[PDB]
DNA sequence: CCCTGTCTGGCGTCCTCTCACCCCTATGATCATGA
DNA sequence: TCATGATCATAGGCGGTAGCGTGCGCCAGACAGGG
């Protein structure tokens, strides 16, 4: 509503302002009612799909795990490496960039001292053993799960983790809701990923790919900015270079799909017959 | 998906304690399917120890004596 | 079931079986005295439709009813869904040695103990008191002990303080969402009629004190007392299983 | 029971208010044209017995 | 001037807006609707006469007999309300009907009947309504609740977005009849037009247009315009109106008059349309490709061959033009089928049609109705005339015809109840217009489309259904019997009518049990707009939008009083000023603001008349004439608030209390509470309980007297006068002479209702509040009821509260209460439980109620008399014997284990024939003696009033000052006096006196008959003994108290007096709340209520100080006048100079416990007025006193807030919820414990608790939690032996309910087993 | 046979507390009263 | 002594010479329509 409520609860509220407040309040109450109605059924389906998975061995004996990197939406780093690789057994043994020097062995539970020693050396991506890549027939081994959450040590042989997992996912379901360019902030080296780029006549670096992802590598190894770069975007910089803060390095058109080229030559028409393939539509009020 | 992954089990008592019981019992009836109590909820049904906590040690003893 | 009015409002199953047996006896009599050529057919259609009303009512076209709009209950309506044997009687049961009342604060508690009334502690813990009476020799049989604890004489409160002492109970809030919703305490007898519950613990139950009600259960056997002391005690669960955050945050 | 009448011009719901009405011999959706086997080739019977059923 | 009970305790009133329309009688929906239902109503409608004139005359199956209708009449009920609630009968009245039978002759139904017969007939019993607005169905007082449902008429909804997954919206047009078959027109993504009837199979829509006997040429004449092609010498020229060409790109160069107008490749502009219509261009030239796809309208036939050239609704090709061109046709009529303007929806619909004439359409409609049967032309005509076009099976009401004419832009709002051809054609025209882009769809939740049924209309409909069943019986019997020998009571029987109306009032979804524990709860349960029930939506299905407040609930339905939980916004409560329109919609008052001046006439607006006009907000400032003092004023135009000019307004609201209901207008400072907390406060104010001595609200809203008087718990005076005899039982008013009838001399007797059971087991008492010799005015309280005081409304009590954290005992929401509260016996509520005991009839013989009882001794039988029934007054414990009963085996009634009480009332009912024992004869003699004394006192008191009238008449005209009392008093007529009005009046009083004599004789004989007779009872019961225990429940840790703003709380510790924080005067505070509930739960109104309550008590303490010192009335007059002026421009303006020195002392006697203050809802007391009233008392300005501690005796830092808050005890007590079970009874089918508290049961260890024990490693706890403790019977007997012998050990076994699962699966064709 | 629309089956929170309601109507047989 | 009328007790599944139903919604998988 374009005319806001200019009155607080210490002063009065007249009749219309209190009526608009009632719109908001009853919308919230009906949200909470039907929200609980969906949340309980979500907890039911999750504890009935898990239901059975018991920590039934002590070492599966594989290596392939998932790669834990800090998540980067394109602003501040939302979830750091300490809060993701806290207490989970490493897949491949992490070597510090003093290559052929082992920092952690390949079956070490990463508790808080090890996570601080990960944060000091600025470790890129601690590849770690996940439950989904296990090898235990009819159950899940103990090392691929991790720390016993709610306790300190490794998981005991036996605790039913499917049920505590399904309750931990469905329990905050009561709280949930129901119904142009690239601007940099920090400073560091510039990384490009999955790019097919070429040089324009202006001397810049233009792109011939939709799958281009720009990254900002910081001073110690990790990444603090990531940007999906569109098709045919124009960079003011290149790969491996150095920028400063507040410097927009890319620009494109979100309305137009550019069909930019690679080689320099004349333009001709092939299989373009007028009247059928191309039509004659004169732009009336502009001219071109 | 989790409701289809839970209805598609090798144990008809779990898939009967979940959603539609008619389809699960008819498919397990004509197939001659044979549950072996396989985990937590069938043992909650039948009235014996869960194979999770202390009943996990009991089930290792029972399976070792098989 | 009798309704104490001289009549039997019958269950739906006896109505269904009675319909099948009526229709089947009439079909036996009509096959007996010869069917009029293209006639021994309507009665078999009626029998097939009555059996299809008995095995799963409402799956075939329009269901039957006794009174008045509500369709009555077949066998598949006793196995399926809610109000059926899988979800109402076999996965969650009604349980002896249990009670329930309204909760309150009482901040003089240590966090492994809760207040619990003298009347609830006397009615939950009856056979323990019977055993202590005929083990100390204050009643010959079980009936004298029952009449002693019905009269509530002056000695059974000492018996009750000697049976509560190291014996946990399970407190339970009614919408149990996560596994911290069932915890185990060591009771303290309270003059009154409410359950005094430690305040910090109410961060885990999501329980205020505006009329909330909690239910107490008793572990009978010995292994269940050890599981409600070593696994489920209120001092052990100080960390949540969703993360590493403490659940004893002062509110 | 065997009754002689004519379907279309005299529509049934008008005549519904009386007995004689559970419904036609069908074996199918349509009211089945019945044979009159007793009337045509089986007039006089019941030599089964007069058992007076049970 | 003030009424005499308004000079007792005149409530201080803030408030600024001078009222113009007082609060109406709050129970007018129930009483006005049921008065509309049952009353002798001429000119047909509404009422019972509508049913009796729409279902009658029943004419037979061509037997020339006819049962027509004359009139009806209801006799008096055999039982009045009190005997009806005591015994247990319906409160019904017999419905006598005068029916007539006529029997026509042969060959002339337009000829003379040979014989008629008109007679009285009995049918049904309709239950009457009591004056409170409630029904008494089986001794239990029930309320039928108003339903909110869809208004009959057309309704153009739009199935937006969701269908076909391509964004193409649909449009449907549901015709909603009041009674009959529905009719839904709609579209489909192929842009065809589809009808359907009662959600059945789907047909193309124009199949019904052929069913109304339209040829296809006429259909295209209706639904399209015409395009004329004239073959005039050159290329088949065209008549052209360029308005069709608005934006169309032509295929050639349009030229005329030798001038190029339109070029090929361009579109026709609007100025080119202006050129062509200015030059008046008529005939233009088309190519051969222009009529390549033009659709012909009507059939062209060739005159030579007699064949068909081209069929109707067909596109034209080259050969069709070649055929019709050489046949002699120069005019060609086609249709205009544009992209935006007019789609060919009718044309595509007729191309999908297989039908061709009226007969095939009627056959297809008869086949979609009843599937698979031979149609016949007579049967198809009869069905389609009985779907929409018959007075029997189809009936829009007047509401339906109004909406159907209004939503089609008609003029007359009067029409027939049946449809016609023009109606369906206008529905299809408006649907095509909505599809074309002009006009709008109609929303559902708009209150111009939600009608309100009530008690009268729903009882009429159920009675009509009973009548169509009985016309289905009378049509059976009338032409299948011998005539003339029968009478019209042998035909019609009262079983279906009484069964239908008794099933509706007995068990419906809207005839619900009255929540009666409070006058507020009565008067807000009777005003309820429920959306549920028959014809409305359901809770577990719908939805989102109907649970939301629409912008047109403003002043009709309350926005903040609704039950939270599974049905929010469906159990809406109707507002204060909201009446009900003539048709059934909602309407609300406004003030007609003529061009400058707010005129004080009220003027009722409906929900759709409000939208067109523009309404000023309620609290807009105006300077003594009506001129709006601003030049921008906040208003609302069409459901949307804005800021308008000074004199473009058309209406102003009446009073500022009209958005809210009466549940949430007794909340002071409502404008300061957030709406969630106001909702919870209104709902808990409904859930209160009456205390022992209800006090008053110090901070009210002035709305208490409307809720108290306009309900039915107080004893309002009918005719004013002088009180003669006050007693705790009765009150006698002597009627003043300027209010009094000439005959029936008249002094009124009010028999109060003493201690009796309510529905919620409270104690509905009435206490007399008038003195003796006291004047009372017409319309005034005499006896306070439950939770009333001097005619006000006192729900809870007002106590001294402080906001401070006190050592943790008020942690989340808890409340901490001093022992000074429980010592004063001020929340000590009184409850009454009814315990019944029947003497059934079984085998080996009947039962015994006598006290010769086995297995018992002196200690049980000392509290019974010599005939089994407990005494009246014997204070029993939990588990004694009340009624001793033995069967051919002790089965005596016992007090259920836990409750104390005092037996206050014993009823004994005896089925007639059974021997009355000695106590039943004692109760019979007792009630004979009571009724004898009561009717004799009626005769004596009314004879005393009659003799006082004789003395008042004989003051003049032959007065005898000494001779009047020498003779006996019954002869005061033959004294010396001529033929005047006085001897005429003495003759009229002699007529009245002899009438009272013979009436007393016959009524005492009838009352002895009513006491002496038996009562019809259950099948096979001897006698019913009912005993009323009267528990007195005080307060304890665990009860629930709450204020009036949503501040709930379990009282957690009942402290001693000494521990309370006291101040530097000495007084301890009573209750210590918790401050932390205020900034999160935003109910800031309770702190303003606290400060204004402390101001009120400061004025009360100063009155108590000025009166305890025995001061003369001058200083009291001074101080009371200063406390009653005190404000801005207010409404009260009292002066004590017309109270005359004796009322001021009694007004100060009523003000010494505090001064009551009214604070209306949105026009309340501001902050500066509270400060100025706290300055009148010597209290601190900020409201905060420094408080010492009780334990340490040293001061709390940072001074705390004290005051008075008016707190309510709720009836969620703690010795009604607490329960415990070791080992009780077990269920029968599955060997598990029973459920509930009355059944001694165990708590459900539900499914999520099983998950929470799987989530730990607790395995033995769960095994005994679902095998030993619950189900396995041998397991639990082994467990009980092992527990009483000290061996904690379980033998597990199997759940028996799993064996029940095996038997239920095995009872199918399924073979489940257990292997190994 | 390869889509693409329709149809009909599934499913829609937990725990507790309270209250009412749970055939009436028609036909046949027996008894009493009146002629 | 016989006949008639009235009252009381005992006994079954839309009620009627049709029509009642009408305010959930999503997903999903089979059955079939159109081409
Ligand atoms: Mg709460
Ligand atoms: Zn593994």
């Amino acid at each position: 509503i374009e005319t806001p409520i200019t009155a607080n609860f210490r002063e009065g509220l007249n009749v219309l302002q209190y009526f608009i407040s009632t719109h908001g309040a009853r919308k919230g109450l009906a949200d909470t009612a039907l929200k609980t109605a969906n949340s309980g059924y979500l907890t039911r389906r999750l504890v009935d799909v898990a239901q059975d998975l018991v920590v039934t061995e002590d070492d599966c004996g594989t290596h392939e795990g998932i790669m834990m990197t800090p998540v980067i939406e394109g602003g501040d780093v939302k979830e750091p490496l300490r809060d993701r690789v806290l207490g989970r057994v490493t897949a491949e043994d992490v070597l510090k960039p003093g290559t052929a020097d082992i920092l952690v062995p390949r079956n070490t539970l990463l508790h808080e001292q090890w996570c601080d020693l990960l944060e000091e050396n600025s470790v890129d991506a601690v590849k770690v053993r996940s439950v989904v890549s296990c090898d235990t027939d009819f159950g899940v081994c103990a090392h691929c799960y991790g720390r016993d959450l709610a306790r300190g040590h490794i998981i005991n042989k036996g605790e039913a983790i499917g049920v505590i997992a399904a309750q931990s996912i469905g329990e905050p379901g009561t709280q949930l809701t129901m119904r142009s360019s690239i601007q940099v902030k920090n400073k560091g080296s510039i990384k490009l990923s999955n790019v097919k780029s070429v040089v324009n006549s202006s001397g810049k670096l233009v792109i011939t790919s939709r799958n281009t992802e720009l990254k900002l590598i910081d001073e110690f190894g990790r990444t603090k900015e990531s940007y999906k770069v569109p098709y045919g975007a124009v960079l003011a910089k290149g790969d491996g270079e150095q920028v400063a803060g507040g410097e927009t390095v890319a620009n494109w058109d979100p309305h137009t799909m550019p069909v930019i080229t690679e080689v320099s030559g004349f333009v001709r028409f092939t299989d373009m017959i007028d009247g059928q393939t191309i039509t004659r539509q004169t732009d009336e009020l502009t001219g071109l | 998906g989790i409701t289809k992954a839970s209805l598609a089990t090798e144990s008809f008592i779990s898939a009967a304690s979940f959603q539609e019981t008619t389809r699960v019992l008819t498919e397990a009836a004509v197939a001659g399917k044979r549950d072996e109590l396989r985990g937590l909820k069938e043992n909650v049904i039948v009235g014996r120890l869960i194979p999770a906590g202390t009943g996990y040690a009991y089930h290792q003893d029972r399976m070792r004596r098989r | 079931v009798p309704l104490d009015g001289g009549r039997f409002a019958t269950s739906d199953l006896n109505d269904l079986y009675r319909r099948v047996i009526n229709r089947n006896n009439r079909l036996k009599r009509l096959l007996d005295l010869a069917a009029p050529d293209i006639i021994v057919r309507n009665e078999k259609r009626m029998l097939q439709e009555a059996v299809d009303a008995l095995l799963d009512n409402g799956r075939r076209g329009r269901a039957i009813t006794g009174s008045n709009k509500r369709p009555l209950k077949s066998l598949a309506d006793m196995i399926k869904g809610k109000q059926g044997r899988f979800r109402q009687n076999l996965l969650g049961k009604r349980v002896d040695y249990s009670g329930r009342s309204v909760i309150t604060v009482g901040p003089y508690l240590r966090l492994h103990q809760c207040g619990l009334p003298k009347k609830m502690a006397l009615e939950l813990f009856k056979p323990f008191i019977y055993g202590k009476l005929e083990l100390r020799g204050l009643a010959t049989t079980i009936k004298a002990a029952k009449k002693m604890v019905e009269r509530e004489e002056a000695v059974v409160w000492d018996i009750l303080d000697e049976v509560i002492r190291e014996h946990p109970v399970l407190l339970n809030r009614a919408p149990t969402l996560h596994r911290l919703g069932i915890q185990a305490f060591e009771p303290v007898l309270i003059e009154g009629k409410a359950i005094q519950l430690h305040p910090l613990v109410c961060a885990a139950y999501n329980a205020d004190f505006d009329g909330d009600q909690m239910a107490v259960h008793v572990p009978l056997t010995l292994e269940a007392q050890l599981e409600a002391r070593a696994l489920m005690m209120s001092t052990n669960n100080i960390l949540s299983p969703a993360n590493g955050e403490p659940i004893i945050v002062p509110s | 029971l065997f009754v002689e009448f004519d379907p279309e011009v005299i529509h049934t719901t008008t005549i519904n208010a009386t007995r004689g009405v559970s419904h036609f011999v069908r074996f199918g959706a349509s009211p089945a044209i019945v044979p009159s086997a007793v009337i045509h080739q089986l007039s006089v019977y019941k030599p089964k017995d007069i058992v007076d059923p049970a | 001037v003030y009424s005499y009970t308004e000079k007792k305790r005149i409530r201080k009133d803030f408030g600024k807006r001078p009222q113009v329309l007082d609060v109406p009688y709050l129970l007018s929906i129930q009483l006005d609707s049921f008065q509309k239902f049952i009353e002798q109503d001429p000119e047909g409608q509404y009422g019972l006469e509508a049913a009796f004139r729409s279902v009658f005359p029943i004419q037979s199956y061509s037997g020339n007999s006819e049962l027509q209708y004359v009139s009806y009449r209801l006799g008096e009920p055999v039982f009045d309300v009190q005997e009806c609630q005591i015994r247990g009968v319906t409160y019904s009245a017999p419905l006598r009907v005068k029916l007539r039978l006529v029997i026509y002759e042969r060959e002339a139904p337009e000829g003379t009947v040979k014989d008629i017969k008109e007679q009285e007939v009995y049918m049904g019993e309709i239950p009457l309504m009591t004056d409170n607005g409630t029904f008494v169905i089986n001794g239990t007082e029930r309320v039928i609740v108003s339903q909110l449902h869809r208004s009959p008429g057309v309704f153009f909804d739009s199935d937006k977005g969701k269908t076909h997954s391509s964004g193409k919206v649909l449009y449907n047009a549901r015709i909603i009849p009041y009674r009959g078959s529905w009719l839904d027109f709609e579209f489909d993504p192929k842009d065809n037009l589809f009808v359907r009837i009662d959600r059945r199979r789907k047909l193309p829509a124009t199949i019904i247009l052929r069913a109304l006997n339209y040829t296809t040429e006429q259909i295209l004449d209706l639904f399209f315009e015409k395009v004329i092609f004239e073959i005039r010498d050159n290329k088949l020229q065209m008549e052209l109106v360029p308005e069709r060409l608005r934006g169309e790109t032509a295929s050639f160069d349009i030229e005329a008059n030798g001038k190029v107008y339109v070029e090929k490749g361009r579109r026709i502009t609007a100025r080119h349309i202006r050129q062509l219509e200015k030059d008046d261009v008529k005939l233009i030239e088309v190519p051969v490709e222009y009529i390549a796809g033009k659709v012909v309208a009507k059939d062209y036939i060739d005159e030579s061959t007699g064949e068909l050239i081209c069929a109707a609704n067909m596109e034209l090709s080259l050969d069709l033009l070649a055929k019709l061109s050489q046949s002699g046709h120069k005019r060609i009529e086609t249709l205009f089928t544009n992209d935006l303007d007019h789609g060919p929806y009718i044309s595509e619909t007729l191309r999908v049609d297989p039908t061709n004439d009226r007969l095939s359409a009627l056959v297809e409609i008869y086949r979609m109705m009843r599937p698979g049967e031979p149609p016949t032309r007579e049967a198809a005509e009869s069905l389609f005339e009985n779907l929409f076009f018959s007075e029997d099976r189809y009936d829009l009401s007047a509401v339906g015809r109004m909406k159907f004419n209004r939503s089609l832009l008609r003029e007359e709002i009067e029409g027939s109840g049946i449809l016609s051809k023009d109606d369906i054609i206008d529905v299809m025209k408006k649907l095509i217009d909505i599809r074309n882009g002009k006009g709008e769809v109609d929303d559902i939740d708009h209150l111009g489309n939600r009608r309100i049924r009530s008690v009268g209309e729903m009882a009429e409909n159920q009675f009509r259904v009973g009548l169509v069943r009985v016309e289905r019986a009378v049509k059976e019997r009338l032409s299948l019997g011998d005539l003339d020998t029968l009478m019209p009571q042998d035909m019609i029987n009262a079983k279906p009518i009484s069964a239908a109306v008794k099933e509706f009032f007995g068990s419906s979804q809207l005839s619900q049990f009255m929540d009666q524990n409070n006058p507020l709860s009565e008067i807000t349960h009777k005003r309820r707009i429920s959306a549920l029930g028959p014809g409305g939506l359901t809770r577990e299905r719908a939805g989102f939008e109907v649970r939301d407040v629409h912008p047109t609930h403003y002043g009709r339905v309350c926005p903040i009083e609704t039950p939270e939980g599974p049905n929010i916004g469906l159990i809406n409560s109707l507002s204060v000023y909201a009446q009900t329109n003539e048709y059934g919609f909602l309407e609300t008052p406004y003030r007609k603001v003529t061009d400058g001046v707010v005129t004080d006439e009220i003027h009722y607006l409906s929900a759709i008349e409000e939208g067109n006009y523009v309404i000023a907000q309620a609290n807009s400032n105006l300077d003594e004439e009506g001129h709006f003092v601003e030049d921008l004023v906040t208003c609302r135009s069409k459901g949307e608030s804005s800021l308008f000019s000074r004199d473009q307004v058309d209406y102003m609201d009446v009073s500022t209390q009209q958005v809210v209901s009466v549940g949430a207008s007794l909340i002071p400072f409502l404008e300061h509470d957030d709406a969630n907390r106001a909702l919870m406060g209104a709902n808990m104010q409904r859930q209160a309980v009456p205390t022992l001595r209800a006090d008053k609200p110090l901070v009210g809203t002035g709305m208490e007297r409307a809720v108290a008087v306009d309900s039915g718990v107080t004893a309002v005076a009918k005719r004013g006068g002088v009180v003669q005899y006050v007693d705790a039982s009765r009150i006698v008013i002597k009627v003043n002479e300027d209010e009094m009838y000439p005959g029936e001399a008249g002094i009124d007797i009010y028999n109060l209702t003493k201690y009796t059971r309510s529905n919620q087991n409270t104690c509905i008492n009435q206490m007399p509040c008038v003195s003796l010799g006291e004047p009372v005015e017409r319309g005034d309280v005499l006896a306070d009821g439950p939770s009333t005081d001097l005619g006000e409304l006192a729900l809870g009590q007002n106590m001294r509260v402080a906001f401070m954290p006190w050592n943790g005992y008020n942690f989340e929401d808890s409340i901490l209460v001093s022992e000074r509260v429980v010592q004063e016996d001020r929340f000590t509520t009184i409850h009454i439980q009814e315990l019944a005991c029947v003497s059934r009839d079984t085998k080996l013989g009947p039962e015994e109620i006598t006290a010769d009882i086995p297995n018992v001794g002196e200690a049980a039988l000392s509290k019974l008399d010599e005939s089994g029934i407990v005494y009246i007054g014997a204070e029993v414990t939990g588990g004694d014997i009340l009624v001793g009963k033995v069967t051919p085996k002790d089965s005596s009634l016992r007090v259920p284990n836990g409750v104390s009480g005092t037996v206050i009332d014993v009823q004994v009912f005896t089925r007639d024939g059974v021997e009355k024992d000695k106590r039943a004869l004692e109760i019979e003699e007792m009630q004979l003696k009571q009724a004898k004394k009561d009717l004799s006192e009626e005769l004596q008191i009314l004879e005393a009033g009659l003799f006082s009238r004789i003395r008042a008449v004989l003051v003049a005209g032959g007065v005898e000052a000494e001779k009047l009392d020498k003779l006996p008093r019954d002869r005061w007529l033959e004294l010396g006096l001529t033929d005047e009005e006085k001897q005429n009046q003495l003759e009229q009083l002699a007529e009245q006196y002899d009438e009272l004599k013979h009436e007393f004789e016959k009524k005492l004989e009838a009352k002895r008959r009513k006491i002496t007779q038996g009562d019809d009872l259950a099948p096979g019961v001897l006698k019913i003994v009912k005993v009323y225990l009267a528990v007195k429940r005080r307060i304890q840790p665990g009860d629930k108290m709450a204020g009036r703003h949503g501040n709930k709380g379990v009282i957690s510790k009942i402290n001693p007096i000494e521990d309370m924080p006291y101040d530097e005067n000495g007084t301890p505070v009573d209750i210590v709340l918790n401050p932390l509930g205020v900034p999160s739960r935003m109910n800031i109104g309770q702190i303003l209520e606290t400060h204004l309550g402390m101001a009120a008590k400061g004025i009360g303490d100063k009155i108590n100080a000025m009166l305890k010192q025995q001061q003369e009335v001058a200083k009291l007059r001074e101080f009371i006048q200063r406390a009653y002026d005190l404000g801005a421009d207010v409404r009260q303006k009292v002066d004590l100079s017309t109270f005359s020195d004796e009322e001021v002392m009694r007004l100060a006697e009523n003000l010494r416990k505090g001064m009551p203050i009214a604070t209306p809802v949105f026009d309340g007391a501001k902050e500066a007025e509270i400060k100025e009233l706290l300055k009148l008392g010597d209290l601190p300005t900020s409201g905060q006193i420094r408080l010492y501690d009780g334990r340490t005796g040293e001061q709390f830092e940072r001074p705390v807030t004290v005051g008075y808050m008016y707190m309510l005890k709720l009836n969620h007590l703690v010795d009604d919820k607490m329960h415990a079970r070791s080992t009780g009874s077990y269920s029968l089918v599955t060997q598990q414990p029973l459920g509930g508290k009355a059944q001694f049961g165990g708590q459900r260890f539900g499914e999520m608790e099983v998950w929470a024990l799987e989530a730990y490693g607790a395995a033995y706890t769960l095994q005994e939690m679902l095998t030993v403790k619950s189900d396995d019977v041998n397991g639990r007997t082994k467990m009980y032996k092992n527990i009483v012998d000290g061996n904690h050990q379980m033998e597990p076994g199997m759940p028996e309910s799993f064996n029940v699962l095996l038997k239920e699966i095995r009872s199918l064709g399924i073979n489940i087993e257990l292997e190994d």
